[PDB]
């Protein structure tokens, strides 16, 4: 006479193994995944502001290409670089390339504002058949090409001051000619020079002449550089030839915009995380896609998989 | 009785989890609220399970 | 585990258990019979799902970086571009492998914990009208209809009542 | 708790018990009494002292090391020096919280661990000659005056003298 | 008969809220903070050297700005800068202005020794009014402005060897004018040229002319560059215009010396960590006060509180 | 420990016990001797190696890097590189730090819990035969030769066999007359 | 009528001492180190390819020092840099030296594929006594010193297309002459200037004359440059004076190659892993001996001992 | 003795907290120290802690 009474716990058919202190496989009732390894392959254009370049850089959109002037007054959350841009404009060249670039993407906005430069005694608004805009001859357009006028080219002094609330960024040029002819008859001297300079930073550029390899029918160059005007700070150029005179400014600002290289396509969806891979979901700790991450991301990790074990372990019949 | 206080401490905390914007434990107390159902006796918490697991996508 | 019920002096888990965790499996005079335990299932669960949420919380959001990848050969400022992130990729991967191990390790050690738990309560329960019989199984020396069962699952069991007629099946 | 005597099988802690973390409570035939048990308390402190000495424990100092804050836009080196002191802090940060919450999870487990210990050794004490009551409480089946708790507390206590006597009232 | 004998554990009125693995907040009987997140506001002046430059920058008492004057041949642990510093002298820039910054305070001295530089032919102790020092025009106490000597300026040639046991730090200029007519009442030549120059190193500088924002009533600029001769090795100044010249050398040390920025007031007391936002106790492991730090210090977090459990679970 | 069997009611080791972790000592009518549990050993050592192995694991190659020590002073550019080598290291430090100590006080609660398993396994076999004397040592109640112990160390100890002389020894009431054993026959 | 069965565990009569998280020093039956403190102080020539420099540093080889002729066309895993290296050419210097004995030491190879530059005009194969190849006069192996023919020194213009499917790397350099009648006599315009373009990248630099200290009989420098020149890209080289032409390419690699400062022997032995302090083996997870590792190393660590309990706490 | 001894080695350990330049836990063991004094029954020990109480970075 009597009962017996037994203590027990549940188990499943199908387990799953998941990584301990001691055993590198142990089996339990459930596990859940921590590593994002998937990506659905489009970036969500929401809740950031997406701005696609199709067949535009950065600096090409800040300098003005004619292909890229529809990108004019722009802003972003994340600015989006395709593998098929390509130059079709002038010749040029950056000195620290990815600064500027890294800092326009920072600011986030190519809202150019024109201001009137004084320009005495030479030609404005120069271009060539490199830079077609429309059917004729063109150039950048926050660029302006100055040229000679008669036959003299003078000691140019203009100068801009930062009466403003908000940083000024000034993008200019210095043209490197291929032949001593084409010095002397743009700019009329034989050795240019360009000097643009603030209280506390000075930049003077001195012109190389020389035959660099045909690059849309041109040898020649130009050489870009840029200058920040701080409130109550003033703007100064002195050139005495080569000058690629800037037309305004651009409105500086502070804020959470970036760039990103991607050839993935641009979906209408909504994804805080988004990797040249793709939009991935926040919802997991770790994610295995690609080290290149903008937004509420999960960390970038080596493991493609880390089960965390949700459950006992599973001991069946 | 202990039944249905087991399944609403769960809705509760299922409530909380999707209050909280964590939907890897949202998932697991919905999949485990949804083993525990017993189908045929509490309607009212299979109701309110599927309400509280429409606001997670 | 640390505690030596799951996979210990338990045998083997119940596959057929399917509203718990943790149960009772009893054989009296009216037959066969199963149930769960909700208490120290919730238990389990609460332990679970808090480290869950410990674990997934969203705490990285992260805007303007430092290119990752390159094209062209520059030397010294690529040099330590790429090894500030192999550096922090590295030391990311490592902190998820110890984290996951350390929560599995602990997540097996606490559902022993609460197996051990349970047993630990209904013996003390039992007192003397029963004996342990090393299996996870109680042996009990006098008559336990369902009601009695169903008395001893929900912690009324008065062992009073039995005391005599369990002393005398006993010794 | 792991061993599930504190918030477990022991109802809720003594907000009289000031000169002591673990204790003993007796009802006898002289009255009500309490009194601290000194080892588990000792042991207790000594775990969190250790545990204590480890965690703030000086082992950081800097000098010259780089900038961190900046007064204009330089571009390439300041994202660098910028990534390299976010990357730190972030790091530094997970381990703090990893840390703290560990070293919270094992303090709990180790104290519910000793007032276990101390109940376990307690029972082993008393032998046949007491019963647990599942509340933390033994019911001792014998005549136990303020003296034989005071023995039954300072690990003197002889089970033997008073053998006859508790089995005579536990079985029957 | 019988006896009832209950085990038990303290319990305090009011508990303290901790996290945990499992609960993010359970509470226990006693908690202490491991992040340090509040300041007295106050730099202490030990054990650490504190030189407070007031109104001077590093780099400008590096090369004698007249206002600092009083921080010749001084040394310090750490160096703070104060926000008001202003410059008052010849307008000047530095390029890589943050490494020779850096390198100056980690090398924790001003100790300066002058050099019988021997320059044959020019005129010295050239001075501006941009620069006043006492009724008239003066310079930079550590730069010497060469100028034109009647109606020449020769190809100034001029060696230094490094005779001694430690490095010498050279500072030196390239004075950049504003006009043409400028350049050549004071340099006769068209164009300048400097070339400062080691066995295994070597720097060319060409001056710029052109006109800059009016600072302090000049157009005219210099260009601030150094020059490290390791011992064994020879400096060699090799310039046909526009030289500030050196006058000498600073003693180039290594240690525990640092620079900071910093608006606190600096006060008598004791402290290992110091932030900007002023000294700062180690007890704590961690802090929450600021990323930059000096010092025995706790590390930065990004948490302003973290507590640690010292006790065991108090259910009341 | 956490568990209070090693170094708690067990005094101390047994530096004679060389071929095993864990194990038995027994003093009976035949006399004295001592007997390694293999079980217990294996399941200690097995979790220790599993644990060594997943340390000791080679998952670190890396080639091309930066350089860390520099010959002359250059300022920003070596600051940084410094500063991040230095930042490198101090993790790791601490990594290596909070790894040992971690798996230190495991180890001491694992092996603690191995014998406080193995100390509830032989009591739950002893059932109603034997009595803990709170020092991790069992007093058995009946006659119980080296073959018994035996069945005991490899768990085929069956308690009903012996559990009436068990009992006859356990419960007797020394104090009154015949309450020792009954000798009716 | 009784016996007694006692539970137990094992000891030993020397345990050692490990740390936990609440106790600093406690005994163990076992333990094993995790750091590893100790090297053999020799470089295992197995697995990797262990290139020895002996003399020379890998610029020098690079150019094409004599006494570094061994080391042409050569491949390495780790190239090893010896503190007695000395250089016994024309004296010269690199501009961001470091990052091209960078990119050289990550490409792993010196193999030099020789083009047909033509230079009309001017004098080839020029030498000097301070770079001596046998009894007489000599040149870096890579570089061509192009000077006056005749009388007269044409506008050099050079191209040279890249028709591969890899990366070619140009060595170049820039003579700085000490005086202008040295300047007129080798490239007879007043100044110089070197052009090296690509389509989307140019290098332009102006000779700098004047006086250096004297190094191996001469006052004069040259300045080394590199250019890579991608598929499909060209090469254009455009100079009036003091060019130091390329003779050449080398070819870019990518892989698993680097370089290390040492001065431990290499001894016949198979070890993964290299410090400037010999081969170490990568048992241990982590090291004390030297953060500088090449191959699969331990981490490197600031603790010189890390115990890792294997065993129970040691009663006796 | 047994309260005596406890108290003593709660000194001690103390003063081995000031003697490594701990003060988080001399703090702790301080605070601990005189919620243990049985008020009314010991002075020596309170003036031994607040000695070491002054010994107090
Ligand atoms: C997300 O996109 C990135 C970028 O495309 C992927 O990383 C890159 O993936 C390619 C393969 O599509 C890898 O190229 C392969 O490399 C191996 C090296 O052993 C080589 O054997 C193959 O022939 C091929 O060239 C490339 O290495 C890899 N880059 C990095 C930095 O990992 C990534 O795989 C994508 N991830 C997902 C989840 O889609
Ligand atoms: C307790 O741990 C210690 C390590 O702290 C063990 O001592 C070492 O054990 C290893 C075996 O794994 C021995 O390695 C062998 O050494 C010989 C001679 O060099 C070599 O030819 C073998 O290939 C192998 O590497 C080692 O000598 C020994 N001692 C030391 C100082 O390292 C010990 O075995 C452990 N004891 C137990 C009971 O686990
Ligand atoms: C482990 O838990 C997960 C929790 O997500 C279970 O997955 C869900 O299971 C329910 C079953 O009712 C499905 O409706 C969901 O669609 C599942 N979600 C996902 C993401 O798959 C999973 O079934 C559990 N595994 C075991 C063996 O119990
Ligand atoms: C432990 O408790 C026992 C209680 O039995 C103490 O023994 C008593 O000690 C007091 C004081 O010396 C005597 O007046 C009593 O007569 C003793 N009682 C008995 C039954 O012996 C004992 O002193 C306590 N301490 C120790 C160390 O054993
Ligand atoms: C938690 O620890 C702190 C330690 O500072 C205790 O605060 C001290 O309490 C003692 C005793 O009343 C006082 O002498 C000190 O002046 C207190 N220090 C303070 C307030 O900074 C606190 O009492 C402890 N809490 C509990 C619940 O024990
Ligand atoms: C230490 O001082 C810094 C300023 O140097 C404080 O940083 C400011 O904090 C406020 C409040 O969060 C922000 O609004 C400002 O934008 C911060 N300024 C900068 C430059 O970061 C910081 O809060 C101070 N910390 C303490 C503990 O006093
Ligand atoms: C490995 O070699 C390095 C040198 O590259 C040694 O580091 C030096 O050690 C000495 C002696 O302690 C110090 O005086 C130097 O300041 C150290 N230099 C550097 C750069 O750290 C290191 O001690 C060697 N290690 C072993 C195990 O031999
Ligand atoms: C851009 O915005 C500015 C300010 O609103 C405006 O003046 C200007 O005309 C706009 N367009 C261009 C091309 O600048
Ligand atoms: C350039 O114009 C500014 C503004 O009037 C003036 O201050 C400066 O002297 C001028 N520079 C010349 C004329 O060289
Ligand atoms: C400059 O002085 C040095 C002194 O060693 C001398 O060798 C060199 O020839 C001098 N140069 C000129 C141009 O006088
Ligand atoms: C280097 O190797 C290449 C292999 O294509 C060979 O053509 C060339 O002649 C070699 N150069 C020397 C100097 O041996
Ligand atoms: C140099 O040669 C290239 C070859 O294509 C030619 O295009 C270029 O015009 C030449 N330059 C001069 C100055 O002759």
């Amino acid at each position: 006479p009597g009962a017996t009474l037994c203590l027990g716990h549940h188990a499943v058919p199908n387990g799953t193994l998941v990584k301990t202190i001691t055993d590198d496989q142990i089996e339990v009732t459930n596990a859940t995944e921590l590593v994002q390894s998937s990506s659905t392959g489009k970036i969500c254009n929401n809740p950031h502001r997406i701005l696609d370049g199709i067949d535009c850089t950065l600096i090409d959109a800040l300098l003005g290409d004619p292909h890229c002037d529809v990108f004019q007054n722009e802003t972003w959350d994340l600015f989006v670089e395709r593998s098929k841009a390509f130059s079709n404009c002038y010749p040029y060249d950056v000195p620290d390339y990815a600064s500027l670039r890294s800092l326009v993407a920072s600011s986030g906005t190519l809202e150019f504002i024109t201001e009137g430069f004084t320009w005495t005694g030479v030609t404005q608004n120069g271009g060539s058949n490199a830079c077609k805009r429309g059917p004729g001859s063109g150039f950048f357009s926050r660029l302006n090409w100055l040229t000679k006028s008669g036959s003299t080219y003078p000691v140019l002094n203009v100068t801009m001051p930062n009466n403003d609330n908000f940083d000024k960024l000034y993008i200019w040029g210095v043209h490197h000619p291929s032949t001593n002819q084409e010095q002397t008859s743009l700019y009329v001297q034989a050795s240019g020079r360009v000097t643009v300079s603030t209280r506390r930073s000075q930049q003077t550029i001195i012109p190389n002449i020389g035959s660099r390899p045909w690059v849309r029918g041109l040898s020649s160059r130009i050489s870009i550089y840029w200058t920040i005007v701080k409130p109550g700070d003033v703007l100064v150029i002195n050139s005495n030839g080569n000058l690629i005179a800037p037309r305004g400014y651009f409105k500086m600002r502070t804020g959470k915009s970036s760039i990103m290289r991607s050839d993935a396509p641009i979906d209408t969806c909504i994804s805080e995380c988004i990797t040249p891979n793709g939009s991935i979901p926040n919802d997991k700790p770790f994610q295995n896609v690609n080290k290149i991450t903008y937004g509420a991301c999960p960390k970038y990790v080596k493991q493609n998989t880390l089960k965390l074990a949700t459950g006992m372990r599973n001991v069946p019949e | 009785s202990q039944h249905e206080k087991f399944l609403e401490w769960m809705l509760r905390k299922i409530e909380e989890a999707i209050k909280r914007g964590n939907k890897i434990s949202a998932e697991f107390l919905i999949n485990l609220a949804k083993n525990f159902i017993h189908v045929l006796g509490d309607d009212e918490i299979r109701r309110r399970l599927e309400r509280l697991e429409r606001q997670l996508h | 585990g640390l505690f030596g019920a799951i996979a210990g002096f338990i045998e083997n888990g119940w596959e057929g258990m399917i509203d718990g965790w943790y149960g009772f499996r009893h054989q009296n005079s009216e037959g066969t019979g199963q149930a769960a335990d909700l208490k120290s299932t919730q238990a389990a669960i609460d332990q679970i799902n808090g480290k869950l949420n410990r674990v997934i919380e969203k705490t990285n959001e992260k805007f303007h970086q430092i290119e990752k990848e390159f094209s062209e050969v520059e030397g010294r400022i690529q040099d330590l571009e790429k090894y500030v992130e192999d550096t922090k990729i590295d030391l990311w991967s490592y902190n998820a492998e110890l984290l996951v191990a350390l929560e599995n390790q602990h997540t097996i050690d606490l559902t022993d914990s609460e197996m051990n738990k349970l047993f630990e309560k209904t013996g003390r329960q039992l007192r003397e009208n029963a004996e342990d019989m090393g299996n996870g199984c109680f042996k009990i020396y006098h008559k336990c209809d369902n009601a009695c069962i169903e008395s001893i699952r929900n912690g009324t069991y008065d062992h009073d009542v039995y005391r005599d007629e369990a002393l005398n099946n006993r010794f």
